[PDB]
RNA sequence: GGUAACGCGACCGAUCCCGGAGAAGCCGGCGGGAGCCCCGGGGAGAGUUCUCUUUUCUUUGUGAAGGGCAGGGCGCCCUGGAAUGGGUUCGCCCCGAGAGAGGGGCCCGUGCCUUGGAAAGCGUCGCGGUUCCGGCGGCGUCCGGUGAGCUCUCGCUGGCCCUUGAAAAUCCGGGGGAGAGGGUGUAAAUCUCGCGCCGGGCCGUACCCAUAUCCGCAGCAGGUCUCCAAGGUGAACAGCCUCUGGCAUGUUGGAACAAUGUAGGUAAGGGAAGUCGGCAAGCCGGAUCCGUAACUUCGGGAUAAGGAUUGGCUCUAAGGGCUGGCAGCCGACUUAGAACUGGUGCGGACCAGGGGAAUCCGACUGUUUAAUUAAAACAAAGCAUCGCGAAGGCCCGCGGCGGGUGUU
RNA sequence: GUGAACAGCAGUUGAACAUGGGUCAGUCGGUCCUGAGAGAUGGGCGAGCGCCGUUCCGAAGGGACGGGCGAUGGCCUCCGUU
């Protein structure tokens, strides 16, 4: 399970050709947003909340979104 | 074979396979398991043919 | 105390059957396959006794798996041969071509005169 | 302390074997295993490591003496006698 | 000792030892090549020598094994043929050589690769020569002296491994392991302990023979037993 | 790219040649890292409460594969030249062929953090559809400390040999430089860098593995190869008791308690007077402290022989580490001595040598008549004769440029 | 499910009897390489089926990067294929 340390890559490994699709986890302390492409599961651990909405609206176009619960 | 197992669901049934597993009993015949497609429906197919 | 099993039907101890220990998930004991202990390489001059600092020690069907480099360090007789014995022959094919340049006046003095 | 009036490595063996093959011994069980100084680097690291066949620790090299010494007797003057007819022929 | 159970164990053995073959560098000049190591061979208290002479016809290195003479070392050169010079562990015939000199692993055929003098402290020495006929007389170990063919070579020195003989075997075992790594021959039944049947020797009340223990040359086998042939018997004085 | 050991994401190219790996014995000593056992405190549920007991038990977690750091090892490179010899291990062992001091570099990194990964798992507390849930909700899933303890591993170092402890499939690294790629362009050959797409057929896979599924004519006290292994007393995988898991006493019940048997004990006084013969039984036994003869191949004899000490509880004395000849705090064992004390009782069961003075036989360890002989027989190291220089000795074979001793 | 027979007294029980289910893999084995050793052909021995021998009385390699002639395939452009 892959980590991204940035905030500027993510989002183009959502908009790969083959990334089906993306969830995300809310435990209190982290927000994980994780992608699937062809092999690995790529997260990425944004400590801070209301950096959390903002890229949320951001996720690319005609993808499937969950919300882990 | 499986390879000519898997053809031969397919053509006379009309369905595609996702997987064909098997093994031979102490009496000593061939079974296959034969894994469907999501698109496709098993309980439903199942009726077409006659096992139910 | 969980006294546990192997889980392959080989039951001697025998060479390509060693194990290690690992707690799961669930809170049990549970056995492992081991792999093999690799070797580091030991160098073609045939004098030196231990083994080669810069080449990845790995056991040999997965040297295909690596990348160049993994396997050798940069420098003339790279990864083969240790470098103490590399600077030794530099100097010795320098030192014997050079006596031989000698050797041929100092016959030639003969065949001038005589 | 002195731990033996007379039984050198021979220690090693009891009661067993009677008297004068344990001195027997004593001679041939002491000169193998000592170690003798390699003439080629200089050190006190001679060796054995099989019936006469001899091995520096420290510089690689390795000799053929005797089985249980480094030269053999007449192997000393062996070579004393070869480089002798070197003078004979050679005018 | 004629099959099956008692054929030599070969297998932790390091190689037959030879000399070289013969060519035009032996046969009308010298060649060269070094030694690479001193090693332990079984079933041969002796050591043997692996030498990498370079092949003179394709680029190669050829690799040979020679009975290590006493004196030799790692590292050190190996000049041979016609020619080469007569100092230790260097190759040349009997023809060339002077009287005096020590040899080992001797030729006997011209270009057979050295069948005598190779076991653990053994010479050949050279005496007499006569070269009207190309022969020479060559001292072996059994105190007679071979008229030998004038073209036929040895490594100059004296046989690796030398007294052996010397040291007490004291245990059993000690045996053992030494006749565990050559044949099965060892721990030895005499034959007056074997029954009429078994043995012709052995048989009765005591642990007597009955007969004499020479026996003709010309008996047939299961008689030619004990000492054959035999010149005479007893306690050898004199000399 | 770096003085350099060597480092960075790739970093072109044939026949040939060189080496690496696969590829190794057994025994001792020491150290690193996991499992397991222990010890003081925190949670949740139990058990016990006539009296006492902040108590007794149960339970308390993170795969592979990837990145990051600890932990271990170097016969790796630089400045530098050391007797008033130095460095250092339990043992060793190291050095003008370059030590101490200083600074770097490479390989393993099965340990801790990270994504995995809490969304599952385990513990408890409470609510639904009587059914037909991988139902739904909550709390919790902590913090400290020791070690010649046991089990597996990983390294470093020493001992032994007339014993030197497998083969090859497969896979890499080099020297060499045959060649190849296109004229500053859009560039070309070319990549052992990252991403992506297609695919892995055949046969075996249940269960017993044994005082019940195998062999012994049977559910036969016989026999038949391994893996994991908790508490208590001990030197201890010994003997005795107990947790986890297991069992119904091994093809029968019930009543009596006679003579014979089979396996256990005990015996007043004498003590081999019994018998072919001390056969059987019994006596001695653990550890601490004294003390020890003939004879000897000087190594043994030797636990010779012969004595004394040993419980319980109340003390004293020595033997360590860490923080900044002294202060503070951190701590697991042993070892010596003194006193009080019981109906002279303490290796309290369990474990556990009878001793001495001679004659012969065989040097010793080792083998041997499975199913009436374990011995003084066999083998053994040591001694001595005998044949033999290969067209050879000894030997096999019905035969052949036959084979064994022999890779001598 | 049955209680006949068997399981050395008994049976509701059973490893008996009678009916009905149950052994799914690229990644866990065999295959694939050699070990002591087994054994064809060339040769030779033999009345004969056959035996001896395994590197020894053998013309034992059926493959390749390129040099060149002339023939395919997809616009014989470029390369497998002879």
């Amino acid at each position: 399970p892959r980590k991204i340390e940035e905030i500027k890559d993510f989002l183009l490994t959502a908009r790969r050709k083959d990334a089906k699709s993306v969830k995300i986890k809310k435990n209190k302390d982290n927000v994980k947003f994780k992608v699937r492409c062809s092999r690995y599961l790529y997260t990425l651990v944004i400590t801070d909340k209301e950096k959390a909405e903002k890229l949320k609206q951001s996720l690319p176009p005609g993808l499937a979104v969950k919300e882990l619960k | 074979n499986k390879h000519q197992i898997k053809q031969a669901v397919k053509k006379l049934y009309d369905i595609d396979v996702a997987k064909v597993n098997t093994l031979i009993r102490p009496d000593g015949e061939k079974k296959a398991y034969v894994r469907l497609a999501p698109d496709y429906d098993a309980l439903d197919v199942a009726n077409k043919i006659g096992i139910i | 105390v969980q006294r546990l099993t192997y889980r392959r039907r080989l039951s001697y101890n025998t060479a390509s059957n060693k194990t290690r220990l690992s707690r799961t998930p669930g809170n049990r004991i549970v056995y492992l396959y081991t792999k093999k202990v690799g070797k580091a390489p030991k160098s073609a001059c045939g004098v030196c006794p231990g083994r080669l600092r810069g080449v990845r020690a790995v056991r040999p069907k997965v040297l295909m798996r690596l990348s160049k480099t993994k396997k050798h360090v940069s420098r003339a007789y790279g990864g083969s041969m240790c470098a103490k014995c590399v600077r030794d022959r530099i100097k010795r094919a320098f030192l014997i071509e050079e006596q031989k340049i000698v050797v041929k006046v100092l016959k030639a003095q003969a065949q001038s005169q005589k | 302390a002195k731990r033996t009036k007379k039984v050198g490595i021979v220690g090693k063996y009891g009661t067993r074997y009677g008297a004068s093959l344990r001195k027997m011994v004593k001679k041939i069980e002491i000169s193998q295993h000592a170690k003798y100084t390699c003439s080629f680097c200089g050190k006190t690291k001679m060796k054995r490591r099989a019936v006469g066949i001899w091995h520096c620790g420290s510089c690689m090299k390795t000799v053929a003496g005797g089985a249980w010494t480094y030269n053999t007797t007449s192997a000393v003057t062996v070579k004393s006698a070869i480089r002798r007819l070197k003078e004979l022929k050679d005018q | 000792g004629a099959g099956s159970v008692f054929r030599a164990h070969v297998k932790h053995r390091k190689g037959a030892a030879r000399l070289r073959a013969v060519d035009f560098a032996e046969r009308h000049g010298y060649i060269k090549g070094i030694v690479k190591d001193i090693i332990h061979d079984p079933g041969r208290g002796a050591p043997l020598a692996k030498v990498v002479f370079r092949d003179p016809y394709r680029f190669k290195k050829r690799t040979e094994l020679f009975i290590a003479a006493e004196g030799i070392h790692t590292g050190q050169f190996v000049y041979c043929g016609k020619k080469a010079q007569l100092n230790i562990g260097n190759v040349l015939p009997v023809g060339t050589m002077p009287e005096g000199t020590i040899v080992c692993c001797l030729e006997e055929k011209p270009g057979d690769r050295g069948k005598l003098a190779r076991a653990s402290g053994n010479y050949a020495t050279v005496i007499s020569h006569n070269p009207e006929t190309k022969k020479t007389r060559v001292k072996l170990p059994s105190g007679s002296k071979k008229v030998i063919s004038s073209a036929n070579r040895a490594v100059v020195g004296v046989v690796a491994g030398g007294g052996r003989i010397d040291k007490p075997i004291l245990k059993a075992g000690r045996a053992y392991h030494k006749y565990k790594a050559k044949r099965n021959c060892w721990p030895r039944v005499r034959g007056v302990a074997m029954n009429p049947v078994e043995h012709p020797f052995g048989g009765g009340n005591h642990q007597h023979i009955g007969k004499p223990s020479t026996i003709r040359r010309d008996a047939p086998a299961g008689r030619k037993v004990g000492l054959i042939a035999a010149r005479r018997t007893g306690r050898l004085r004199g000399t």
